[PDB]
């Protein structure tokens, strides 16, 4: 959020002396999965906590359960009553109006 | 006591000049640190 990829780089030479500030900087900019809350793909053999946001078959999905959990083989976003989504309440919802 | 110079003439000591040469230097300084954080370049560093 701090630098860009051309800012970074300035930093990383040979002929540089590198230092505790500039792995400062490059932790603060990049994305720290753990810290803002966001893991990208679902993986069975993770942990969770509560509020981690993860991607599953076209719809993002936010975990409610306060303790931690094992993601199980066989417990999926949407089987489960871990996890939770707008884009599939609405997307019932919707289809229910269609229907009627 | 009262100062004065040095002469080949009321004694047989000159002052003595010579001259500096760049490719001949030999420096007297240790570095503080060697192989840690903040005191090497990027290059150096072998990840032990």
């Amino acid at each position: 959020n701090l630098r860009k990829r051309n800012e970074l780089k300035s930093l990383f030479k040979n002929k540089s002396r590198l230092s505790e500030t500039y792995f400062v900087e490059l932790i603060d900019s990049t994305l720290n999965k753990r810290d803002d809350r966001f893991h990208g793909i679902w993986k069975p053999g993770q942990t969770y906590q509560k509020g981690d946001v993860v991607y599953y078959n076209h719809s993002l999905w936010e975990m409610q359960s306060e303790n931690e959990i094992c993601a199980k083989e066989e417990q999926t976003p949407g089987i489960s009553t871990d996890w939770k989504s707008l884009l599939k309440e609405l997307e019932q919802k919707v289809d229910k109006l269609q229907h009627e | 006591s009262v100062i004065t110079s040095v002469s080949p003439k009321t004694s047989n000591q000159d002052h003595m000049i010579e001259e500096f040469i760049e490719q001949a230097i030999v420096f007297n300084n240790q570095k503080l640190e060697s192989g840690v954080l903040g005191y090497e370049s990027l290059n150096d560093l072998e990840l032990g």
